[PDB]
This record gives C-alpha cells, sequence and structure tokens, in this order.
C-alpha cells in the first residue's frame, strides 16, 4: 500500500475514466457533498426497507 | 497531463504514478485550469516554459 491523499486519488479515478483531474478539483466540495450525501441515501434506504 | 506531483522537500517535479522519474515541471507536461483559488491543497512553485530561453536567442 502507498499512501496518497484521497483528493488525488480521486483525481486518479476521474482521469481514469476520461474526465479530466480539473474536473475533480474545482468541483471537490460538490463532489464530496454528492458522496456524502449518497451514503446518506444508503444509510435511508438500508434503514426504511430490509 | 500524466503522473502525480512530488516534492524531495526543497524542488517540485512531476512524476510518473508506478515508477519515481522526477522530471522538471514545464508547460509540456502541465495542463492549466483556472485560477488558484477553487483547488483545496495548491501549492506555489516555479513551472518552466521551454519556448522562453529558444526565442530569448
Ligand atoms: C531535490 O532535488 C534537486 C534536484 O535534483 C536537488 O538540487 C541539486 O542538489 C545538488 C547537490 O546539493 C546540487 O549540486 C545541484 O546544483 C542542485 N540543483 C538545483 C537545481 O538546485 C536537491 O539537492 C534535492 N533536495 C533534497 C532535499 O534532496
Ligand atoms: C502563493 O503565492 C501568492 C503570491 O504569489 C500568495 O498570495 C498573496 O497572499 C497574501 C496572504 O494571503 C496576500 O496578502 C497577498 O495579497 C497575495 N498576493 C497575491 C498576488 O495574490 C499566496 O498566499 C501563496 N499561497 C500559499 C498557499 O502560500
Ligand atoms: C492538512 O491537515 C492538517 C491537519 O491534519 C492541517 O493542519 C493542514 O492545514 C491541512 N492542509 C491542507 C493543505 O489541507
Amino acid at each position: 500500500a502507498l499512501q496518497i491523499p484521497f483528493a488525488m486519488q480521486m483525481a486518479y479515478r476521474f482521469n481514469g475514466i476520461g474526465v479530466t483531474q480539473n474536473v475533480l478539483y474545482e468541483n471537490q466540495k460538490l463532489i464530496a457533498n454528492q458522496f456524502n450525501s449518497a451514503i446518506g441515501k444508503i444509510q435511508d434506504s438500508l434503514s426504511s426497507t430490509a | 497531463r500524466e503522473g502525480v506531483f512530488v516534492s524531495n522537500g526543497t524542488h517540485w517535479f512531476v512524476t510518473q504514478r508506478n515508477f519515481y522519474e522526477p522530471q522538471i515541471i514545464t508547460t509540456d507536461n502541465t495542463f492549466v485550469s483556472g485560477n488558484c483559488d477553487v483547488v483545496i491543497g495548491i501549492v506555489n512553485n516555479t513551472v518552466y516554459d521551454p519556448l522562453q530561453p529558444e526565442l530569448d536567442s
């Protein structure tokens, strides 16, 4: 395991789908909030229904 | 453009993700997008422009 900052791992992962790295950094707050909110929807879905 | 920025402690280089080959940072191995403000954890360094000493002849 080689450490890398998570905002730099996600820029590699954007670059791996043909989306240029700056699209992450210029939207990092938004992309982080969409991930956090989507994890919230997973808790709400799993808590709501079996 | 490809690879990642690193510092040895005093100088900044761009290098491949999977094998350390430190390259001097230039307008050829990097691309711009916008101004400093938006990027969480941006840092300040020179980026060399390979054209300028050539046209300075
Ligand atoms: C970081 O890398 C740079 C470039 O490889 C090193 O700077 C050179 O160091 C040698 C030995 O002190 C000098 O003879 C050169 O003139 C230096 N070049 C430049 C452009 O300054 C630097 O020593 C490295 N720093 C660390 C902490 O390893
Ligand atoms: C990167 O360098 C710039 C200057 O090249 C720094 O900007 C100055 O920062 C101080 C303190 O916030 C301000 O009073 C100046 O007005 C700024 N000048 C300009 C031209 O913007 C910047 O702070 C540096 N960033 C880091 C992280 O060190
Ligand atoms: C990195 O995190 C430390 C605390 O862990 C903080 O002091 C520092 O300001 C942070 N730097 C950046 C670039 O976010």
